[PDB]
């Protein structure tokens, strides 16, 4: 069996998207709002 | 208010506050005073 490779996914879309969330997260973090994206600030910054 | 709790006269507290002009709020970066400043600036008066 020619062991399979990892499933593919558009890298250009993923890299452009991932930059957008990090840019928004560091921008929305300056307002110190009482409603993070996740449960708290930990769930907002760690997964990205 | 605490200075008034010291049984200080009007002159005493007036001089007490006159030496703390530098100690204004200056907490504009905090979110507690962020909306209050905007509301004050939105008054129809002066």
């Amino acid at each position: 069996a020619p062991a399979r490779l990892s499933p593919a996914i558009p890298l250009e879309a993923l890299r452009d998207k991932a930059l957008r969330m990090l840019g928004e997260a560091v921008r929305d973090g300056g307002q110190h709002a009482r409603d993070p994206v996740g449960g708290s600030v930990e769930f907002q910054f760690v997964p990205v | 208010k605490t200075r008034y709790a010291l049984k200080d006269t009007d002159e005493e507290v007036r001089e007490f506050l006159q030496n703390n002009l530098h100690l204004q709020g200056k907490v504009e970066g905090s979110p507690s005073l962020r909306w209050q400043m905007a509301l004050y600036r939105g008054l129809p008066g002066r």
